[PDB]
């Protein structure tokens, strides 16, 4: 039966009041930003932002070197391998030749070598012949 | 004078805003082109509407977004000539659901445009009473840009409240993961700017359709004009000349005792199909009854396991003061209503003559008589609850962390957040202690 | 968020994003001269995401299409809807990359790499609003591998707020076309690792196997294996194509379903199989059932040998949402062994009222799950076979590569292994 | 547009490139004197154009004596080759190595290679280098040897893959072609990067027992020869589903640089008789390719294991049946592949039939295949030819023919062992791995 | 390697030499005027290895003849085909050698070298592209022997590059009685050993026994014996003659031949075996291979061993039952071949049989059996020179003994390293 009501605002479009049941238990209620604050909170997170992008095409300019590096790496892989077949073979070539050379000048000096026995059975032929009877 | 501007953020925010002022123009009898052949009898609306020189009423609204899809529709839609085009505010890209991104990133380029059309419709105010933000706890501009913009509105008008609704995240229509995260860090930021906050669990309004209203699947057209009729209840006193919560700072002094505990339950009724076979109007003591249902509230939570701090019932038409408070009587006699000790118990009762408004072709029957209740209970801790849970689940593992840290955030403003959320539930329970 | 630009490299990659535009063209009712002639304004709502409006009316596909060899190029203006594309959005070499990745990576492609960025440049710098990138390749030869790679980095270098998204398809034994798909597959993990956003794994073995043992084809072909592949695309990409909530662009797309940035490689799956020549019903109940189901991976894995890290479940045609809804809790509830508990709500569903080309109801299902580590480490053992005896080294040791790099590749795919068990173990009481 | 230079080297190497620039003709439609009447323009990678539209070979054909090259210059199709292209010397190599690399070869070398370099000017995108030789000639082995070095010199890594004719005794012309063999395959070992071979006494048994030919010529072997040449150029000379350049043939069938030896096998060979030879099917002619009976070169691949098999289809052939084909071979316990080859099968299919010389020994065929294979029985091959250099080096038997001409007896023992590190290669490759 | 130079020297090379030009001229279709009236296109294909065209469509042979006696240029000016040799070719002496090796190669064939040099540079220098030099001639005599091998060494010192080969007529006991035979025939083989690439041994102690036991000629004549040597030259020269793929020139021939230096010595055989006034099967024809009746060199087949074999086959035959009888003739005579000389009978087989006959077959082969034909020569002259009979003969021509050693230890080390090949095993 206990209601304690008490009339608040009375109006045009509206009527209020409020209704008390019990009263508290205890009496008594009980038991700023700057835009300069806000703006340096925002550019350091931009900042942040800014150098992990940067951080991430830091990363993609090591690989674009590391490309030219490999394309580098073959272009110089096959000029040495030109350079190696170039003297390999003018060695052997050169090589052969003197052997080839060598070989034909031996048997044409074994050949020279009977000319001079040949002149030589010759002179005592002559020896032989001639002072006799 | 007492003007009120409307700030809509994000798809939450602006879609919630096209079922209010859709619902303000027909209170009001204001067309969708501005227009009023002045129904209502008063000229309070003016708190929420402005008059140009051709003789249209203007919302003292900004509909902001970091994207333009669901704005544009507000650009070339049914009330397109009831705004400018100044107050439609869009970006290109939105905050991917990442609140770091609406914050940090994309919101940094257009907050100085918003507050700039903010300032210009202030200046058209002779008694500003403050701001109220429309948005969503979940998506990337409904929490990152609100914060930003929430955090510059209390250095340009430090005297001046801030109520917020707000769209607390549900999985049947939830569109992130990440939903969690983006509520604790907005929560953080926000709590010390706002001043009364009405939060709106997705889950509670999707069942009350489903239940009351008899739609299988609702839509966000469905939700939003249950929420339309929640926020015409509240708002009523300031557009209509009423008697309770009449300026923005009565909404505070009935309701928040203390700045962080700034976030009552709303309870609504009736809820009726328009479809239904011609039922018998429901009286003050059926509605009044239903405002101590937990089926009837807009967040999910058990107000017996809490207790109240603060009590507000708001009548809406054929009402006579006789009736509530025998209405109110019974409802003591059968039921507990544990109050905090040092308050007392009871409430504040506020009848607005004006009739319950509903959109002609929509799901919610015309009814001669209609509540809201407005109660700042610690059983709303609950919901708090639930999400640190599932923030706490991911932050454990850093589960998508990266999105944050990938815009500028640290790792310390999550546990910020978190550790702030954990004092505000600490609160709750010592508020509630005797 | 509007523009996607796609690019196709190599015969597999240019192969599957011929059928991806033949499927999405006949959805979106545009017929093969690029002029529109459907019967729904869904269909036109977000034709921008992938079609330029060119004069008189006609939709040109957002497409460059790219080889280090011309018969592809050919192959493809001749196929039925090559008329749509932007003559000019051809560009082709004239060698080829020989099968080696060495030769797409850093020899040949990086010839043609500057003539590509020059088609795509011109397509990136007239989009209003650029979301990314979308390439389709396959990582066994030397172009879509190789070249294919070597362009994500330089878009990468270019683009680095973009959203990089490929279809990487992973070579099989079972229908294989060079001897050293393990090292060029394993060079272009290690690649996508890094620089990619979302990669979907479209298995060639998994593939092979649904033609196999469910369509029953004794001999699948490339049309057999495309068919299916076309299907998931479509699939896939209906949530960026029509009107809808969720994952709506590919940075949200990639907020819901990559928790941890190396973790960005799925399982793509479809319900129901059919064969280019097709069975005539398919229910809620039982295209919600192909989610755990091994048979219905375009990836050869079992996502009931690992958990879901999140899941994005995409159904098509006439269906009760609510219907969709009580299945997917229920699937979800009856299956919790198989969801990591510590990423609540990781399930995302959408409905959309269009179905694929050829069907009335599907279901496609984008999913990051730990059993996706069965791919990696399949390719890391075939890899290893080869590497172990350093067979065929010089193909690619004789083009300027390391022997080094092959290591770091390996090591990476393998600590991507090791990642992914890492999560499958993971408890949430730490 | 991707050029292939074909030089032509002695005896052997001449009448082979005889045969097959008359088949490539007769496949393009191209007259015997380079007209070719008004489509796949494949073909340019062998035959430039001139002002007057003819097309002409891009080959040169070089021997050390001129009779066999007069016959080209003298025969039907004199008027197709420039008479630059074809060059000779007066006297030859008289089966001695070291006569056509040193004494005689180095007389002619520049010219060679100063046509070779005329030809490389018209190229655009020039793949490398196709050799035809014998293994058993002086100029054969002597000449290919010395233009083989000088083509590394002056193209650097350039593709040099060749065709070469293993020595056999039903047909040999000289009893040092073991010595010859050895020394060529030797110095040609780091400048080759794969080398088709090509065992005569093969192809004289497949001409015997297959086409019914009592005591096969030359022009017998020359005319089958020059089908397997044109089924492997085939690829290259014309654009059919699936296609294969000449680098593709290197990285599919070398896993090392020394292991470059494929074994060639084709199917169906049927005399121009029978006329019941019921059309072949894909699995019937792949088949075949596995059969000894079919292989180029003398070896039993049961006794060894296959590291690449490279199938070049040709005519009505789809890759459905392919594929099919080619899953049954892969069941086939009997054919064993190397453990660290997860999977060795590179196909290739072109559109054209099997061509064939009218008045021929060959049946026309509606489709036929031509397998390369890097298989490590082919070692048994090299192991018989090095047990017949021992037993004549072991008395030093016909070497002062070789030192005579500048040779050192250091070279014979080189070359050996280069070729008894081969033989161990083929072993070690062929091993299990750990 | 086309045009061949064709020297005949003395009495035994002038006689063998004629009846080769007048063989080989019947064979290309070419008369006594050296004009060409056969019917074939193979006889003119390779003509210009042995002739030179003349003006008038004439051929003329390559051929210097040569004696210290101008009796034998009368004799072959007035034989068959006399007329056919270019005459400014015919270099003639007035003395004679008095069968003395050291005359012919120190004293009047050194005085003759020179006119005959003169007219085989005019020819060399005229080839356009030259294989090198062939000579006729008798190891036994002073001429063809002394003066043949003076005439090897000084075109081989102006032409080293070139191959040397000789028809070499080693002496016999049974048809001519001079004492001196086997000095002349060492000081020859001595020369031959280390200045010729290829040498054809014809015995005339073979060519005796042929046709004595096979023709039953009681008393043969030279005419009976060079009927032999000229079918067999016809046979052995058949590839250097007619279009095919085998020793087709004389560089081919002796790398396929000759796999030691020094080892150049080639034992003819010839089936069938005819007279002046007399067609065998292919297997008839293989089986003469090992038989010492058939061989030209004084030599059993079947007692060493083949180092090589050039197996010539000419007529009207089946090349298959050719290959299939060669390969029976080696599969079932294994041990006659040395094995560590794989593949080592080469064959050939060419459509125009020899000058009078319809089916024939010729074998070239390097045979360790060779060194009989050796033992018989060095058995000779020791037993001459341990008594040193006739040596004044010699030294009176201003010889000295040390050459007669010296050849002789030559001779013997050539016998001991055949028999050092036929031991050797492949092991
Ligand atoms: N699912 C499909 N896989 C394909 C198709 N074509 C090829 N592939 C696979 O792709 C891999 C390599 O084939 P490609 O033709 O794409 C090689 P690409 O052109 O990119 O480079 P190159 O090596 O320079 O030729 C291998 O795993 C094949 O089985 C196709 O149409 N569909
Ligand atoms: N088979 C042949 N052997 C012959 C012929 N003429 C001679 N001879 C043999 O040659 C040897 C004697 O040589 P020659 O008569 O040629 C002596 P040549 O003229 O060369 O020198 P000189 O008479 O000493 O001046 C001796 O063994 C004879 O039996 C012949 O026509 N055929
Ligand atoms: N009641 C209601 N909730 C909504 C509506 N639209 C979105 N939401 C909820 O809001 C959350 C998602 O936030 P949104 O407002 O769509 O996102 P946003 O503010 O536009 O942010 P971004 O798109 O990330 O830039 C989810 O919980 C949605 O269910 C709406 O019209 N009504
Ligand atoms: N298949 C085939 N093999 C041949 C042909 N001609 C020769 N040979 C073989 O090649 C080898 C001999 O080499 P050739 O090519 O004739 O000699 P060459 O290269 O001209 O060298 P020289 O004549 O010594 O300067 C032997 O094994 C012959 O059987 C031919 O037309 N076809
Ligand atoms: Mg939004
Ligand atoms: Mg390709
Ligand atoms: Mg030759
Ligand atoms: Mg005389």
């Amino acid at each position: 039966a206990d209601m304690e009501v008490i009339e608040l605002n009375k109006a045009t479009s509206g009527q209020s009041w409020e209704v008390i049941l019990k009263p508290p238990s205890f009496d008594g209620v009980p038991e700023d930003p700057s835009l300069e604050e806000i703006q340096k909170k925002l550019e350091a997170a931009e900042e942040r932002r800014k150098y992990q992008e940067a951080e991430l095409l830091k990363h993609l300019a090591e690989k674009r070197e590391h490309e030219r590096e490999v394309i580098q790496k073959a272009i110089e892989e096959n000029n040495n391998f030109i350079k190696m077949a170039k003297e390999k073979l003018a060695q052997k070539m050169e090589s052969n030749k003197e052997n080839r050379e060598a070989h034909l000048a031996a048997m044409l000096e074994r050949l020279q070598e009977k000319d001079k026995h040949a002149e030589e059975v010759r002179k005592n032929k002559e020896l032989k012949e001639e002072a006799s009877r | 004078m007492r003007e009120c501007i409307s700030i809509h953020v994000g798809q939450a925010g602006v879609q919630i805003g096209n079922a209010c002022w859709e619902l303000y123009c027909l209170e009001h009898g204001i067309q969708p082109d501005g227009q009023m052949p002045s129904g209502g009898g008063d000229d309070s609306f003016n708190t929420f509407f402005s008059e140009t020189g051709a003789g249209k009423h203007v919302p003292r609204a900004v509909f902001v977004d970091l994207e333009p899809t669901v704005v544009d529709e507000v650009r070339t839609g049914t009330y397109r000539q009831l705004f400018h085009p100044e107050q439609l505010i869009t970006g290109k890209e939105d905050a991917a659901n990442n609140y770091a991104r609406g914050h940090y990133t994309i919101g940094k380029e257009i907050v100085d445009l918003v507050l700039d059309r903010i300032r210009k419709l202030a200046d058209q105010c002779t008694g500003l009473q403050g701001f109220l933000i429309f948005h969503s706890f979940g998506g990337g501009t409904g929490s990152g840009f609100t914060s930003l913009l929430m955090e510059r509105l209390s250095v340009d008008y430090g005297k001046k409240s801030k109520l917020e609704f707000a769209i607390y995240p549900a999985p049947q229509v939830s569109t992130a993961v990440v939903e969690p995260y983006n509520s604790i860090l907005t929560t953080h930021t926000t709590l010390e700017h706002s001043d009364c906050a009405f939060m709106v669990d997705n889950e509670a309004i999707y069942d009350i359709c489903r239940r009351n209203l008899d739609i299988e699947r609702p839509t966000y057209t469905n939700l939003n004009r249950l929420i339309g009729q929640i926020v015409s209840s509240i708002t009523a006193s300031l557009r209509f000349d009423g008697a309770l919560n009449v300026d923005l700072t009565e909404f505070q002094t009935n309701l928040v005792p203390y700045p962080r505990i700034h976030f009552p339950l709303v309870t609504y009724a009736p809820v009726i199909s328009a479809e239904k076979a011609y039922h018998e109007q429901l009286s003050v003591a059926e509605i009044t009854n239903a405002c101590f249902e937990p089926a009837n509230q807009m967040v999910k939570c058990d107000p017996r396991h809490g207790k109240y701090m603060a009590c507000c019932m708001l009548y809406r038409g054929d009402v006579v003061p006789k009736d509530v408070n025998a209405a109110i009587a019974t409802i003591k006699t059968k039921r507990t209503i544990q109050f905090v000790d040092w308050c007392p118990t009871g409430f504040k009762v506020g009848i607005n003559y004006q009739p319950p408004t509903v959109v002609p072709g929509g799901d919610l029957a015309k009814v001669q008589r209609a509540v809201c209740m407005l109660s700042n209970t610690t059983a709303i801790a609950e919901a708090w609850a639930r999400l640190d849970h599932k923030f706490d689940l991911m932050y454990a593992k850093r589960a998508f962390v990266h999105w944050y840290v990938g815009e500028g955030m640290e790792e310390g403003e999550f546990s910020e957040a978190r550790e702030d959320l954990a004092a505000l539930e600490k609160d709750y329970e010592e508020v509630g202690m005797d | 968020m509007r523009e996607i630009v796609h690019i196709q490299a190599g015969q597999c990659g240019n192969q599957i994003g011929a059928k991806f535009w033949e499927i999405i063209s006949d959805e979106h009712g545009i017929d093969a001269t690029g002029a529109y002639h459907g019967d729904s304004d869904l269909q036109l709502e977000r034709i921008n995401v992938y079609y330029n409006e060119a004069s008189g009316g006609k939709y040109v596909p957002r497409a460059v299409l790219v080889d280090l060899e011309p018969g592809t190029m050919d192959s493809v203006r001749s196929g039925p809807f090559g008329q749509i594309f932007r003559p000019d959005n051809f560009v082709f070499g004239q060698s080829g990359a020989g099968n080696n990745w060495a030769k797409g990576h850093y020899t040949e492609g990086a010839e043609l790499v500057d003539s590509v960025l020059d088609v795509v440049r011109k397509e990136a710098e007239s989009c209003d609003c650029l979301q990314g990138f979308q390439l389709t390749h396959s990582l066994g030869g030397g172009t879509g591998s190789g070249m294919g790679t070597l362009l994500i980095s330089k878009i990468r270098e270019e683009y680095p707020d973009r959203i990089m998204n490929t279809y990487s398809v992973v070579p099989s034994p079972k229908v294989s076309d060079t001897v050293v798909e393990p090292y060029n597959a394993t060079l272009s993990v290690h690649q996508l690792v890094e620089n990619t956003d979302e990669t979907y794994c479209i298995d060639n073995e998994a593939l092979y196997d649904i033609c196999f043992r469910t369509l029953k084809l004794t001999t699948p072909t490339y049309g057999d294996l495309n068919h299916l592949v076309s299907l998931t695309m479509s699939g896939v990409t209906t949530c960026l194509r029509f009107p809808g909530q969720l994952n709506a662009d590919l940075r949200k797309l990639a907020v819901n379903m990559v928790p941890f940035p190396r973790l960005h490689f799925f399982m793509p799956g479809f319900a129901p199989l059919t064969s280019r020549g097709s069975y005539r019903a398919l229910t809620v109940p039982e295209l919600t059932q192909q989610m755990f189901d091994a048979k219905n991976m375009m990836a050869a894995c079992d996502p009931r040998h690992g958990r879901y890290l999140t899941v994005a479940a995409i159904f098509r045609g006439r269906m009760s949402m609510k219907e969709v809804d009580e299945q997917m809790l229920n699937i979800q509830n009856k299956n919790s062994s198989y969801f990591v508990e510590w990423i609540p709500n990781n399930v995302k569903t959408a409905v959309c009222d269009i179905p694929p080309r050829g069907l009335k109801m599907s279901a496609t299902f984008i999913g990051n799950s730990t059993a996706i580590q069965e791919l990696f480490k399949r390719i890391s053992e075939q890899f290893t076979a080869m590497f172990r005896r350093k067979a065929f080294l010089h193909w690619y040791t004789g083009e300027g590569m390391d022997e080094m790099e092959f290591t770091e590749a390996e090591s990476n795919m393998n600590d991507l292994v090791s990642e992914y068990q890492q999560y499958q173990e993971a408890t949430a009481d730490e």
